[PDB]
RNA sequence: AGCGA
């Protein structure tokens, strides 16, 4: 993540689920952004500060240990790691999906990759993946 | 046409000179993963946590 | 048949295929615009950037 | 202005040169040749008028007129410049491309 | 021989000829469109006079339109009537002053009907305020200024057309009916002889299917088209017969997936092609139409809807086309030539004015008004329901604010001069909505087709990516009620050439044969010459007899637009330099002292009285008080009257626009007479810059390239000054923590710099500022906030208070200083329009006199800019033998190579008119001089001349004037008959070794001063998303180091500056501030980092689920 | 041969690499980090989204109402509809306007989702890489400076 | 949205 000018590849790569639930820091799970009122970020939303770091330099939510002398560690009782404020810029988050789904590149842009490695026309495999047709998966 | 953000500046660069002391605290969970979370010497660790 | 691919690597491979029982791959010189000779790059960062 | 000189026999080859443009126009209005043929051959003559009164042209002014000065220095401009601004501005564009 | 104006200045003038026909009130195109739309008296009167049949104004057009409106029951109707005014609810300093937007209201009586039971339920519905034009011609919003500009915009109609086919070498003709609000059709010929009809870009359809649809079936195809050939090749290529048969077909393509019931396909055709309400070419589109094929000789104009025996007339004309028929009679109709019609062509491209935009927006705001009308017409309950509950004024008062503000011709005001004033209006723009965009307004529609002689400009257009989009209006240019552009013309009746003056459309134009206004007339309406130059119909220039003409043009200047017409000698200039000159002549700045031209048009009176910015004498009388503020006018009978002057008011681009008095308290004063010459106005004239003394010279490099060198002179006697206004404004506002305040309690500040504030905030009036100088005492909470402990312990030792209110006081910004002008403060507690959460508005002006200085830019007016290069002192000048100094020098290598001789004519006339001549007429008069008009023989020193644009001052009656040039005091004929002079260098000392030219040039002051363009930044505001530098001088930002930059940098192979411009310059954001800090202790520059946009595109292809790692080997 | 051609191509490219197919179907959607999706509010209270967030919250909401009918127990119609829907959000998220009607917010406007943010002119590849303003800058009017 | 090179 953080180096200095050694380099020498850039490999792109298909990430993996197992490798998007090891990159995140947390799982968001609610539709919510701010409390309208007090203008400050919900727990376990899209902002929250548990997930993504403080949006305040060496402070915490609930205003436990905010100071540099307290860095690295989480404030046990709202959970917010505290440290610079510049880690929002860079942590992510992962949704659990409770079904899988299909990604779209590999499937709508022509070529249909998913049609060439399954051997499916791409007519076909949209009834597939948009739940208008059923497909056997399996023979005995 | 500006905007802010609800952040602390504290123009403090960095400090390893003193680290308020802290151990670290490991919270297993339902599917043998561990996710250790560093807790400070006055920190009162939790029976169980959101890793 | 029908890829394009560099002179350099064309004959490098030629070399290494001769050894191990030799089959030459049959290669014609071509002339491609430069849209193209651009967009048939080697890295993957300047053809997503064109 | 007084730098700007004329060329004198301006006159006598524009007349020279629209006898012939009034024969080619005779020549159309008798249907012996079609609408193209002859706005090729006024075009053509005309182009003749713009070289005869540029040689002209060219042939009149003296060495320490500032203008053709400047231009057979080299500084800037060539001498069709100063031939349409003393002389013919000649032939000109159409939208489409013509004469 | 000017008139009208009583005071106008006596300009003599160089007019061979004499104009019939006087200039037209130049702001008409914007007056009496707007006075149509309402239905003014005036224009009551005056369609009257010219068309009296059908006086309708464009509200109660669409009121009728809309009237009736039926639900689907039928059992009750809704109706309007009689559009009516009250008076403006605050006059116009007033709405300007305190941003209201100038308005009236809109009364109409609505009248809902009950058809079962039967009543009618009559009101007066205020419909919405309405904004008005003023007397400029010019609309006010939020105080605000904005002209609506006029739109070109394709005709609705019948177009023809033919291509060739490179694969068959066939003329391939067609037709496009392309209507307003309507369907898009094209009758055409494919590849193998066929009358394909296509219908609304559907598969083309044989033509008999559509005739069987007409119930023209295919006997009846027999009974009226007999010679049609191709017709009958298509009752082979038919492909079916029958009137239900092609019916039932055309309409299951027509409608497919529906039932393709004859039923349905019946009223498909009705509801499509003659159901006004879903259909309509327009009162233009229906002239048109029955202009193209004749259908209609005179009928009153009405029923905007095709007819059958209008399509059937375009089938019959369209294979006549193929035919090549030389016209088609039109049985119960007349004659036509069978010709393809063109796109460009001023009969095709007609023009929207204030009148059809306005118009047009309130129809579509009437049309969802209509919708929710209908809607709850039937939801509420029946003989409990009224137009007042029915009716919603919201979505129309909606639709008129969305056009006013923020439409791409609701266009703010250019006015930073009269003329530029002036021309913002009268202006065409063929891109708008319903318009051509530059992505399709391609190089094809650019160009200046012939029909624009007469109508508009081909000079002025924009010289940026607009070339041809935008246009002006020629001078004498009227507009057709239906849009198009009529011209005036002096017929000619058996070589008389009348005084009847008709206005023709491009189409009677390209009709009859148009002469030329300069040629020789004898004094009888008789023609001198047989053989007479004309114009033919598609723009062919032949030399007809004199017998055949039947039109000749009012005058010369007839083709050109305002402002050009202003450039004197125009006729010498090239195209390309006359277009520079005319668009640069709109940005001069208003001077403080607007000393008139010496050489000039005849459209520097007219311009200027039409302008509006001139105080004019509305009724004769006499003069009872003047003042700097007001004049007090005694008319004949009784009555007083005050006009108010306008003194130092900001315009809309931060120039002066004073106004002040030219009368005595004794003088006698006539109606129409200018009264208070305006900002760029003398005596009455237009005078856009100073008359100076010019050489022509190169000297020492300085005017290297079209630079300019200016004498100190118009440094030290404020010859060239502008005074700018800026406007600077500030809002105490509601917030979470409490209410901000205005006041003089500042956090910490010494109390040196509140010495210009007043008790309560606001700097006092008249205190001079620099940049970073406070004008608005103001602060904000700031809650509460934990102190780093050295500011704490510098609080507990300098004891300074916490001052939880941080301080945002509204500072000057950088490079900007001047005098404070006015205070305009509002407030809550005086009940004053402020919107949510705002507590109290000020706004202070600022204000300075700018001086010319090295690097601003001036132009003559021949499009011969240039930016100041120096101002020597005025010792080391070039001076003549009289001692009397140039002011300015120019370059010569410019001259010829820019085809702009008429800049060196206007100085040497300029001369001409500054030293006074005197023709000797001592034995008659000399050759020269002998079509010269009378008291031209001699002239005063400083005497004012005019030369109209194509009848002008002639070369050998320069010379003439030339050659007796009377002495200034002593017996000194500084300039000799060639027009130039002997020169001093003022710097050396030694005369020049060759005379220069010398004269008097009349020069402007543009609007691209240096203050307003340097800018500089070390470390200012950063963007949001990307931590980029900022952007626009606004701020501060940086200079975008681009792309090209970027190429040519690697070229040097610059690596190392390529990465402090790239990294720790722009977005390396924990590099910039180690930097700062190495370069502040004196230490060395860090390595840069990582760019940030690179991390920001890390991160979104991580989170497109794409692994991108960085491998070390 | 052709298509043998064409479909090898890929078959290949996945043969070679360590790359599992797995990751073409996707169980754990990420989430772009907060700043990158910034709601800034303006002076004033207006805030300002960055567009993403509504795309985010519509997969959170059909996600979670995915998890309850689940939980609760719903028909084969209702629980594949939903299943449908949450494809639909997820394919609007990652490229909206590829498949079926772009979805519009307020003013009928197409949202950006990420692939707006690369593709065409206005991507990252080109609005922040085809240059850059940059500090300790300037700029000014020029004049001939014979005596330099 | 308008404008300068
Ligand atoms: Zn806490």
């Amino acid at each position: 993540m953080l180096d200095v000018n050694f380099f020498d590849e850039l490999r792109i790569g298909l990430a993996t689920a197992e490798d998007i639930r090891q990159w995140s820091y947390g799982e968001v799970k609610k539709p919510e952004t701010i409390n309208y009122r007090t203008l400050k970020p919900e727990k376990d939303g899209l902002f929250c500060e548990k997930i993504f770091g403080p949006t305040r330099d060496w402070e915490c939510y609930c205003g436990k240990y905010k100071r540099v002398r307290f860095k690295g560690i989480i404030c046990e009782r709202c959970g917010v790691e505290v440290t610079r404020a510049k880690v929002r810029r860079e942590r992510m988050g992962h949704i659990e999906l409770a079904a899988p789904v299909t990604h779209i590149w590999y499937f709508k842009g022509v070529p249909s990759r998913l049609g060439y490695l399954l051997d499916l026309a791409p007519k076909d495999l949209e009834k597939i993946i948009y739940f208008a047709a059923y497909v056997i998966t399996s023979v005995d | 046409l500006r905007g802010s953000r609800l952040g602390a500046v504290s123009y403090e660069t960095d400090r390893n000179h003193d680290l308020a002391p802290r151990q670290i605290a490991r919270y297993r969970t339902d599917n043998g993963e561990e996710f250790e979370v560093p807790f400070a010497d006055d920190a009162e660790i939790p029976g169980t946590w959101l890793c | 048949p029908g890829s394009l691919i560099d002179r350099a690597e064309f004959e490098a491979e030629n070399r290494r295929v001769v050894a191990e029982g030799g089959e030459p791959a049959a290669g014609r010189p071509v002339l491609m615009g430069i849209t193209k000779a651009s967009l048939a790059t080697d890295s993957w960062l300047s053809a997503a950037s064109f | 202005m007084a730098d700007v000189l004329v060329p004198p026999r301006k006159k006598e080859i524009l007349d020279h040169y629209e006898e012939r443009a009034d024969k080619v126009e005779k020549q159309f209005q008798r249907g012996a040749l079609n609408h193209d043929e002859r706005n090729e051959a006024l075009v053509e003559i005309w182009k003749e008028a713009t070289d005869e009164v540029g040689q002209a042209l060219r042939e009149h002014y003296p060495d320490d007129n500032p203008i053709i000065t400047i231009v057979d220095s080299g500084a800037t401009g060539n001498f069709t410049q100063t031939r349409t601004l003393a002389g013919m501005k000649g032939l000109v564009t159409n939208p489409k491309g013509e004469f | 021989s000017n008139n009208s104006v009583p005071g106008a200045p006596n300009r003599v003038s160089f007019a061979k000829l004499r104009e019939p026909l006087e200039v037209p009130g130049l702001l008409d195109v914007q007056t009496d469109s707007f006075e149509w739309l309402i239905g003014s008296p005036r224009w009551r009167e005056s369609a009257a006079e010219r068309g009296d049949v059908n006086p309708v104004g464009g509200l109660e057009e669409v009121l009728y339109e809309l009237s009736p409106i039926e639900d689907f029951s039928g059992s009750m109707s809704l109706s309007f009537s009689d559009p009516r005014f009250d008076d403006v609810k605050a006059p116009v300093d007033e709405c300007k002053d305190k941003d209201m937007t100038y308005a009236a209201p809109l009364f109409v009586t609505a009248e809902f009907i009950n058809n079962n039971t039967g009543e009618i339920k009559s009101q007066t519905v205020f419909m919405g305020d309405f904004p008005m034009m003023t007397e400029k011609g010019t609309f006010i919003i939020n105080g605000t200024e904005r002209v609506v500009v006029s739109q070109l915009v394709r005709s609705p109609g019948v177009y023809f057309d033919e291509t060739i086919d490179k694969s068959t070498d066939k003329t391939l003709h067609s037709v496009k009916v392309i209507p307003s609000r309507g369907a898009w059709l094209e009758f055409d010929v494919d590849k193998r002889d066929t009358v394909g009809v296509r219908i609304d870009r559907k598969r083309r359809q044989p033509v008999t299917v559509l005739l069987k649809a007409l119930g023209w079936t295919s006997e009846q195809i027999v009974e009226r088209f007999g010679f049609s050939e191709i017709m009958r090749s298509t009752l082979e290529k038919d492909n079916t017969v029958g009137t239900d048969e092609a019916l039932l077909d055309i309409y299951r393509k027509l409608r497919p997936g529906e039932p393709p019931t004859k039923e349905s396909a019946q009223t498909l055709l009705e509801n499509l092609f003659f159901k006004e309400k879903r259909y309509d070419l327009a009162r233009v589109g229906r002239y048109k139409v029955n202009k193209k094929l004749g259908l209609h000789v005179g009928e009153p104009i009405t029923s905007s809807t095709l007819t059958e025996e209008d399509v059937v007339a375009t089938i019959e004309y369209l294979v006549r086309l193929h035919e090549g028929q030389t016209t088609m009679t039109v049985p119960g109709g007349v004659e036509v030539p069978v010709e393809t019609d063109d796109i460009d062509h001023f009969g095709n491209r007609r023009l929207r004015t204030v009148g059809e935009l306005i118009q047009n927006q309130i129809r579509v705001g009437m049309s969802r008004m209509e919708r929710v009308v209908r809607e709850r017409m039937t939801t509420q309950d029946v003989e409990a329901i009224t137009p007042q509950t029915l009716i919603n004024i919201r979505p129309v008062v909606a639709a008129i604010k969305e056009f006013f503000g923020t439409s791409q011709l609701s266009q703010f005001m250019d006015q930073n001069n009269p003329l530029s004033g002036l021309t913002h209006k009268r202006r065409l723009s063929a891109l708008g909505p319903g318009g051509l965009s530059r992505e399709r307004a391609g190089l094809e529609v650019r160009d200046v087709h012939p029909s624009h002689y007469g109508r508009m400009c081909p000079i002025e257009t924009p010289e940026g990516p607009n070339i041809g989009l935008i246009g002006s209006l020629s001078v004498y240019a009227r507009v057709n009620p239906f849009g198009f552009i009529e011209t005036p013309y002096r017929k000619v009746v058996d070589g008389v050439v009348s005084d009847e003056i008709v206005y023709l459309t491009a189409d009677e134009e390209d009709r009859h044969v148009v002469a030329q206004a300069n040629s020789p007339i004898d004094a009888d309406g008789r023609f001198v010459e047989p053989r007479v130059l004309v114009r033919r119909k598609a723009g062919e220039v032949e030399y007809v007899p004199s017998s055949e003409v039947d039109y000749m043009d009012v005058s010369p200047r007839q083709m050109v637009s305002v402002a050009t017409a202003m450039i004197p000698f125009l006729e010498h200039d090239d195209a390309n330099r006359a277009l520079m000159g005319a668009n640069m002549q709109r940005q001069a700045v208003p001077l403080v002292r607007s000393e008139a031209p010496l050489v000039g048009t005849g459209m520097e009176l007219r311009a200027a009285i039409d302008a509006g910015d001139v105080v004019v004498a509305e009724e004769s009388g006499v003069i009872e008080e003047v003042s700097a503020d007001y004049i007090t006018v005694m008319h004949d009978n009784g009555t007083r009257r005050t006009y108010r002057m306008r003194k130092f008011a900001r315009s809309n681009h931060g120039t002066c626009a004073n106004q002040c008095p030219i009368v005595d308290a004794g003088d006698r004063v006539e109606a129409g007479q200018v009264i208070a010459d305006g900002p760029c106005t003398d005596d009455g004239e237009m005078a856009l810059g100073k008359n100076l003394l010019v050489a022509i010279m190169p000297w020492e490099g300085h005017n290297y390239e079209d630079a300019i060198i200016l004498s100190n002179r118009l440094v030290e006697e404020d010859v060239l000054t502008s005074i700018h206004i800026e406007e600077h404004e500030i809002d105490a506002r509601d917030t979470k923590l409490g209410a901000e305040e205005i006041t003089r309690d500042i956090p910490n500040i010494s109390d040196e710099v509140l010495a210009d504030l007043d008790e309560r905030g606001i700097v006092r009036i008249g205190a001079e500022v620099r940049d970073g100088d406070i004008l608005v005492g103001k602060v904000t909470p700031k809650g509460e906030t934990e102190l780093t402990p050295e500011e704490r312990l510098l609080r507990a030792i300098f004891g300074e208070k916490a001052r939880e209110v941080r301080d945002t006081s509204l500072k000057v910004p950088h490079g900007e200083s001047g005098k404070v002008i006015g205070i305009r403060v509002f407030s809550r507690e005086d009940e004053d329009e402020l919107p949510a959460g705002v507590n109290e508005l000020v706004r202070v002006y600022v204000a300075q006199k700018r001086k010319i200085s090295d690097g601003d830019k001036l132009a003559g007016r021949h499009g011969n800019k240039g930016v100041i290069g120096k101002i020597l002192p005025v010792e080391d000048m070039p001076f003549l033998a009289d001692g009397t100094p140039v002011d300015i020098i120019l370059n010569t290598h410019g001259v010829p190579r820019r085809m702009n001789i008429g800049q060196i004519l206007e100085t040497h006339l300029g001369w001409c008119a500054h030293s006074g001549w005197k023709v000797d007429a001592a034995k008659g008069v000399p050759d020269w001089a002998a079509r010269l008009p009378d008291e031209l023989l001699e002239a005063q020193p400083n005497a004012i001349v005019s030369t109209p644009v194509f009848d002008g001052a002639q070369e050998a009656e320069l010379q003439g004037l030339l050659s007796c040039t009377l002495p200034n005091r002593d017996g000194d004929v500084l300039v000799d008959a060639d027009g130039k002079a002997m020169l001093f260098d003022g710097r050396s000392g030694e005369p020049f070794p060759y005379p220069v030219t010398v004269g008097y040039m009349y020069i402007m002051k543009l609007h691209h001063l240096v203050d307003d363009k340097i800018h500089a930044r070390s470390t200012g505001p950063y963007s949001m998303i990307t931590q980029q530098p900022l952007g626009g001088k606004a701020q501060f930002g940086g200079q975008r180091f681009g792309e090209m930059e970027c190429w040519a940098m690697q070229a040097y192979g610059a690596a190392y500056t390529l990465q402090e411009l790239l990294t720790i310059k722009s977005d390396d954001t924990v590099g910039r501030v180690k930097v700062y800090e190495a370069i502040v202790k004196g230490e060395n520059i860090p390595e840069p980092g990582i760019p940030e946009s690179f991390k920001v595109l890390l991160k979104e292809l991580q989170s497109l689920c794409l692994n991108v790692e960085v491998l070390s080997s | 041969k052709l298509r043998a051609l064409k479909r090898l191509k890929v078959v290949a490219a996945f043969q070679q690499s360590g790359n599992s197919p797995m990751g073409m179907v996707l169980d754990a959607v990420p989430v772009i980090p907060p700043e990158l999706r910034p709601m800034v509010q303006l002076d004033g209270g207006r805030f300002a989204t960055s567009d993403l967030n509504d795309l985010y919250r519509r997969v959170i909401n059909r996600n979670n109402r995915l998890k309850r009918l689940i939980d609760l127990g719903a028909p084969e119609i209702i629980v594949n509809n939903e299943k449908r829907m949450l494809q639909e959000s997820v394919d609007a998220l990652f490229d909206n306007g590829r498949r079926g009607r772009p979805v519009t917010g307020p003013g009928n406007r197409p949202l950006k989702s990420l692939s707006d943010l690369l593709k065409g002119k206005q991507g990252r590849f080109r609005q922040n890489l085809l240059g850059k303003r940059v500090d300790y800058s300037g700029r000014s009017v020029i004049v001939v400076g014979p005596q330099l």
